[PDB]
């Protein structure tokens, strides 16, 4: 019999593999305060790492891995790149971006104007694009001024990276989406990689000459239910599943889904997570951790992925939560505290 | 990696290794807590002692 | 030299006490005149805590017997090991205490409880450093319960410093001797509410149920109920009688086990408990699950009607002291629900190498519950019944008590169960 | 030469002590009866050893030691044991009762009615030394004596005192190899008052040595012999610059100088490797660069907390054995190539190392092998901060009930020392995350 606490009742992933754990028969709830749990499903913000470990006879295990903000910051992903020799300032699969503290606060601002400056000169595309993880507020602009305008109106940190001017558009409609992918790291750092991901697509038509309308260039659920007027008219709710986007690559550009995407997902997920694992790692700890990610991409015209964000809270599809979240208690809780296939994870194998 | 100020003697030798630079109560106040703590028990042991006699 | 002064008073407490003698006595190898016979040291390194050494290596109690009538006395002296005890520590009146808490607490009592403190402070003075006093006696009579809490109160009088610890058997109408037990138990809970330091309630119903349904006596005696309190004390003494960690003095014990003065009475416990299949082996799991569960408990109150505050537990014998703390562990880890999650590491457990009479091993239990209000529930029941028509209060009233004295205990015992129910939320 | 005192307050201080200086002998080859015969110069002598042994005319090397416990069972076992003649009765106190594990009896109750008598005894050591540096304070954080009384005896040393060091090496409480629930009060009620008196104090949590011994030396079930023989060699690796020639750490001002930035951030984390059971066959020796990264290894410090997740304010590498400089810095070059250390911007980004040939000795019979090299390192990390979180939730959950309270307020102190010190102790935890967080 074990035992878990319940410390976030937001999260829709948990909540569901709580409500899992229970059907077993072989798991109970206690407190949020109680100490003597075997698994905890802690909160986003300040979860008290220091405190776990220590109870005499406890195996326990937590659904975060400390230090992973690391990678789910904007500002500390930037960071995170530039200074890792593992990603350095030259990877290839990340948009060129710069770390930007608003002038009423290192910074990166003289940096980005020579990048900037050196755009403008040359003829090319010239559009970035600005925003923070303090948002839901985003702007896309081909003008210095009005981006770093912008952030000195706010008061946290802000990143300017280059916007993908030549994104991959679906057919029929012309218009942009973005791959979610969720990744499970379980205690002993095996990178398992969810079969299922979705695209979340735009409505309506990509318009390069005009992003002061932000529907067609952003690709978030709610922007598309709420300011969109075509939602829904392509695929249910705006989300497209692998099955069908192979299919049209298939029919369309006459590759697989795996062959011209896939293999640069699992690149870019096994390239970043590899690169923080001396940092965050539970291998020598007295407490262990695993940890469920959103990373979101996109594809460009030449069908190259690039890495947009990491999410360490991430939610998600409707369609998949039931298959997703027993993949959790089987190889992240189970193999922890077994009870009493063909699996549903893809194991990126990486040199530990 | 910088070593500096070794010293050298017959038991053994100690260095420095630079990787980057940077960039009360007196006798008397003592006196009165534990009188004071002495006190409070007194205190309450002649409450008792009192509680008691009647 | 942690040296403990026992007090035995009445009829319950007399015999309750001279079991105890006889079963620790057998532990430290003293036979029935005094004379040391056993063969390991260990049978010495703490005697003096419960004995004096007197001449010729003699070890003599150092334990007073009281009682108003001479009767359960005369027993004791020619008991198994009547012959043990200093016979200037018989104190004993004539009249008796007719089960009437009045005439043991401020009439006949009075008249004789100078001349017991007298022998208690000549105990005392032939200590090199006092720990406190025990006292065995029953609540429900009238020496025991009137008497012991009259010199309870005239003892902490004179050492108020010292630790006051009772065995205190609780009545009950399944193994009663008169209807107006519950009147004088309710008198005691209101002194022992506040002025002893820890209590271990013996239910004689506890008991009774034992050896009925557990032990499959038939026709249980007051006899048989007293093995099991014997066993028991000499289980939670144990800790103090051996060679045992953490030192183990009543006082350590008392500021770890009580989180809050009122809330001092603890439910013993004890494993094994077996009926004439006994010579098997019992595992630590065994001993552990049966230590734990309700009917291995002195007290008849159910464990899972309440919580836990704390918890100490004795193992004894020679056992996997690793595989100890994994059962621990496990029971707490498995029913982590009846205790108070405000109280970290509220379970302790000890292990002494030296176990009882005739068993491999074994586990005392003691447990401060406030699940124990069951048991002051009961008996306020009781005591309302007959007290909402004034049944049989003459018997106080005539000797000098007036009502107003049995409201304000009842009060008392009302506001104790209220105390533990704020706890057990 | 300049001497230093030691003071072993409480069972855990007491037992501890008795660890120690039994390695101490063993390393300056001082036999159980006080003699010495290395020593050519017979009565005297201003030697490294001479630290923290007197001599008498007769060559009997004297601890300059201090035992102090308000209860005589555990200092009856120095007065008669394999050590009796090293010291002489003055040096071992002992009162009739102790403190109940209750801070405010070994500090108000008991603790006025012997301290003045515990100086008096100090003061008579003092005036054997012709340079004191200070004192070395043993004691638990849990216990009555080593909480309570601890704590009026630094407060009474910084008057008399005032121009000496003092250090700690307090026992931070761990529920495995202990039976008392108010622990938690104790600690923080102590670190409360010692804070300001203690200029370094090393903590050694009972819950990491305790795993050690399981893990490394196959102890199923460790008892207080086999926890203190391990903790002795880890004071014996930073006390050793104190007994040998050397020039790292050679006076205890050193040690704060090294190791402590700001005043009350002085709790260094201390690990050390490599630990080896005597009862193995044969082990494979290991080199200079697998003990080193050990030092990273949280299964080696004395605490268990992430210093991946923390900064580094110092870092002391303290080597014993067969270590010359070469190997040192390869070993430290292959260490910042893979490990997380964060050091805090206005700190030097560096080690100082110490190193005697000597490697470490181990009693006879006991669990420790004998290892051709080893080392302790003693780095401030914000990341021991997570001791004081722990240590301080325990105290909340209770105190919110005001549980066991009645026990203090009984023995005279007044409520509101509870909270003061947790206050005090809300602010320790707020400088560390001023310090180690961005
Ligand atoms: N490492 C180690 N810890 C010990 C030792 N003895 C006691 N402790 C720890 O110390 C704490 C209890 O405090 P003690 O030192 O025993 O108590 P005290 O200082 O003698 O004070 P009193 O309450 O008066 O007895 C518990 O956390 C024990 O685990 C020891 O020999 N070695
Ligand atoms: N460098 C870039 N180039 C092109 N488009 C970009 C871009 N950065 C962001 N976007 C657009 O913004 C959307 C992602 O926004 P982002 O993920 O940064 O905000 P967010 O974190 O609040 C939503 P999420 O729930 O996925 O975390 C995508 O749909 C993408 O089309
Ligand atoms: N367990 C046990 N209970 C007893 C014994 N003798 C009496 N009692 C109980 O104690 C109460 C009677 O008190 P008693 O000791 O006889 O009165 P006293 O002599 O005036 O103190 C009743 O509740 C009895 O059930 C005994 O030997 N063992
Ligand atoms: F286990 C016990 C159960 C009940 C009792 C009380 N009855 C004792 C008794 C019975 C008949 C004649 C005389 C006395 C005592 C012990
Ligand atoms: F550890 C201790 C805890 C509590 C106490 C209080 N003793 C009260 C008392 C003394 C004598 C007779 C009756 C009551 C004493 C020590
Ligand atoms: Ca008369
Ligand atoms: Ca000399
Ligand atoms: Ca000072
Ligand atoms: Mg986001
Ligand atoms: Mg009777
Ligand atoms: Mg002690």
């Amino acid at each position: 019999m074990y035992t878990f606490v319940v410390r976030d009742e937001n999260s829709s992933v948990y909540a569901e593999v709580s409500r899992l754990l229970l059907a077993t028969g072989q798991w109970k709830r206690l407190r949020k305060d109680n100490p003597r749990f075997n698994l905890m499903l802690g909160e986003r913000n300040r979860l008290p790492f220091g405190r776990l470990g220590h109870e005499p006879g406890l195996v326990q295990l937590v659904n975060y891995y400390r230090g992973a903000d690391k990678l789910c910051r904007k500002a500390s992903l930037v960071k995170l790149i530039k200074t890792s020799p593992e990603l350095s300032e030259s990877c290839t699969w990340f948009p060129e971006s710069y770390v930007i503290y608003p002038t009423n606060l290192t910074d990166e601002r003289e940096v980005f104007l020579a990048a900037y400056n050196r755009r403008r000169e040359g003829r090319e595309g010239n559009v970035w694009i600005a925003k923070s993880s303090a948002g839901a507020g985003i702007l896309i602009s081909s003008e210095a001024s009005e981006l770093l305008d912008f952030i000195d109106e706010q008061g946290q940190v802000h990143v300017i990276q280059k916007y993908l001017e030549k994104p991959l558009l679906l057919e029929p409609g012309h218009r942009k989406f973005d791959i979610r992918s969720w990744v499970l790291v379980d205690h002993l750092y095996n990178i398992y990689l969810y079969r299922e991901g979705v695209l979340r697509t735009s409505s309506e038509p990509y318009n390069s000459a005009n992003f002061q309308d932000k529907t067609c260039h952003l690709t978030n659920h709610c922007i598309q239910k709420e300011y969109s007027k075509n939602y829904g008219r392509y695929e249910e709710g705006n989300e497209m599943f692998f099955e069908e986007f192979n299919q049209y690559l298939m029919d369309a550009l006459n590759t697989t889904l795996e062959n011209s995407i896939l293999l640069q997902i699992k690149h870019i997920i096994r390239s970043c997570l590899m690169c923080i694992e001396p940092a965050i790692s539970t291998k020598h700890l007295h407490y262990q951790s695993f940890q469920l990610f959103g990373f979101d991409f996109m594809v460009d015209e030449e069908l190259k992925v690039w890495l947009i964000e990491v999410n360490g809270a991430p939610a998600c599809a409707q369609k998949l939560y039931a298959e997703l979240c027993q993949g959790i208690v089987d190889v992240a809780i189970s193999s922890v505290f077994p009870l009493a296939p063909t699996s549903i994870f893809i194991k990126l194998h990486h040199h530990h | 990696m910088e070593v500096i100020e070794l010293n050298k003697c017959t038991s053994g030798q100690s260095f420095e290794v630079i990787l980057k630079p940077p960039s009360d109560p007196s006798l008397e106040e003592i006196q009165k807590k534990l009188e004071a703590a002495e006190e409070r028990r007194k205190y309450q042991e002649a409450e008792l002692l009192k509680h008691l006699a009647e | 030299m942690r040296e403990i002064v026992h007090i035995q008073a009445g009829q319950c407490g007399n015999q309750i006490g001279a079991k105890f003698w006889e079963v620790i006595s057998d532990e430290h190898g003293i036979d029935p005149t005094g004379s040391y016979h056993g063969d390991s040291d260990l049978q010495l390194e703490r005697i003096n805590v419960y004995y004096n050494e007197a001449t010729g290596n003699k070890y003599v109690p150092r334990a007073i017997l009281v009682d108003l009538e001479p009767g359960t006395m005369d027993s004791v002296r020619s008991g198994p090991f009547g012959q043990i005890f200093r016979p200037d520590n018989f104190v004993f009146g004539q009249s008796g205490a007719g089960n009437n808490w009045a005439k043991g607490h401020y009439t006949e009592g009075a008249e004789l409880v100078d001349s017991v403190l007298d022998v208690v402070r000549k105990e005392s003075e032939s200590c090199d450093c006092l720990q406190g006093f025990q006292l065995t006696h029953s609540l429900g009579g009238g020496t025991g319960s009137g008497m012991g809490t009259l010199l309870i109160s005239k003892i902490r009088e004179e050492y108020p410093d010292r630790i006051m610890n009772t065995f205190s058997v609780m009545p009950s109408p399944k193994v009663s001797d008169t209807v107006v037990e519950p009147y004088n138990a309710t008198l005691s809970v209101h002194q022992l509410v506040e002025n002893t330091d820890e209590t271990y309630c013996i239910d004689n119903e506890a008991l009774y149920d034992i050896c009925f349904r557990t032990l499959k006596l038939t026709t249980p005696t007051y006899g048989d109920l007293n093995h099991l309190v014997s066993a028991t004390m000499s289980g939670v003494t144990t800790c103090l009688r051996f060679p045992g960690q953490l030192n183990a003095d009543l006082r350590k014990l008392a500021v770890n086990m009580v989180p809050f003065p009122r809330l001092h009475f603890f439910m013993p416990g004890f494993a094994p408990l077996t009926s004439r299949q006994q010579y098997r082996a019992l595992t630590v799991p065994e001993l552990t699950q049966q230590m734990f569960d309700s009917k291995n408990m002195m007290a008849a109150c159910d464990p899972r009607h309440g919580r836990y505050l704390t918890v100490a537990a004795i193992f004894r014998g020679r056992m996997s002291m690793k595989e100890v703390d994994e059962q621990m562990l496990n029971v707490q880890n498995k029913n982590s629900s009846y205790f108070v999650e405000w109280i970290p590491n509220n379970v302790k457990t000890a292990v002494c190498d030296i176990p009882p009479r005739g068993l491999k091993m074994s586990a005392t239990f003691i447990g401060n519950s406030t699940a124990i209000q069951e048991l002051f529930k009961r008996i306020s029941e009781q005591f309302t019944a007959m007290f909402r028509r004034k049944a049989f209060l003459h018997w106080y009233t005539g000797e000098g008590m007036d009502e107003m004295e049995f409201t304000e205990a009842e009060s008392n015992m009302n506001d104790l169960v209220s105390e533990y129910q704020q706890y057990q939320d | 030469m300049r001497e230093c005192i030691s003071i072993h307050v409480g069972q855990a201080g007491v037992q501890i002590g008795n660890a120690c200086w039994e390695l101490y002998c063993l390393e300056h080859g001082i036999q159980p009866d006080g003699q010495m015969p290395s020593d050519k110069t017979i009565g005297g002598g201003d030697d490294s050893f001479n630290t923290f042994f007197s001599e008498t005319g007769a060559g009997k090397h004297v601890p300059r030691a201090v035992f102090v416990d308000l209860e005589p069972t555990v200092i009856d076992e120095v007065r008669t044991g394999t050590y009796r003649q090293l010291f002489h009765p003055e040096q071992l106190i002992t009162g009739k009762e102790d403190a109940a594990n209750n801070y405010a009896r070994g500090h108000y109750t008991i603790g006025k009615e012997i301290i003045d008598l515990v100086l008096d005894r100090i003061r008579k050591l003092a005036d054997q030394c012709t340079g004191l540096q200070g004192f070395l304070v043993f004691h638990s954080f849990g216990g009555g004596t080593g909480s309570g009384f601890t704590s009026l005896l630094m407060e009474r040393l910084s008057v008399d005192y005032g121009k000496k060091s003092k250090l700690e090496f307090s026992i931070y409480p761990a529920p495995q190899v202990s039976t008392a629930v108010v622990e938690p009060y104790n600690s923080i009620l102590t670190t409360h008052t010692t804070l300001e008196h203690s200029d370094c104090a090393f903590m050694v949590d009972n819950e990491a040595i305790y795993d050690i011994c399981r893990r490394n030396l196959d102890i199923e079930r460790p008892t207080y012999t086999n926890l203190n023989r391990l903790i002795s060699q880890i004071v014996s690796s930073i006390t050793a610059s104190l007994r040998f020639d050397g020039a790292l750490n050679v006076d205890l001002t050193e040690f704060q100088t090294n190791l402590v930035p700001y005043p009350r951030i002085h709790f260094p984390l201390a690990t050390y490797a490599p630990v080896i059971s005597a009862e193995k066959a044969y082990h494979e020796q290991l080199s200079v660069a697998e003990i080193t990264n050990a030092c990273f290894e949280p299964a080696n410090q004395m605490v268990k907390c992430d210093p991946r997740h923390g900064k580094y304010m110092a870092c002391c590498l303290l080597y014993r054995g067969d270590v010359v400089p070469k190997d040192v810095n390869a070993a430290i070059a292959t260490i910042k190539t893979k490990r997380s250390i964060q050091f805090v911007d206005w700190c030097p980004t560096g080690f100082k190392v110490g190193i005697n040939y000597q490697p470490p000795t181990v009693v006879p019979g006991g669990d420790l092998a004998k290892v051709q090299r080893a080392v302790c390192m003693l780095s401030n990390t914000t990341a021991i901060a997570e001791a004081w979180a722990r240590l301080d939730h325990k105290f909340d959950l209770m105190y919110a009930k005001r549980a066991f309270v009645h026990w203090y307020v009984g023995e005279g102190m007044e409520e509101g020392e509870f909270s003061e010190a947790r206050e005090d102790m809300a602010a320790l935890e707020k400088d560390y995350e001023e310090v180690g967080v961005d």
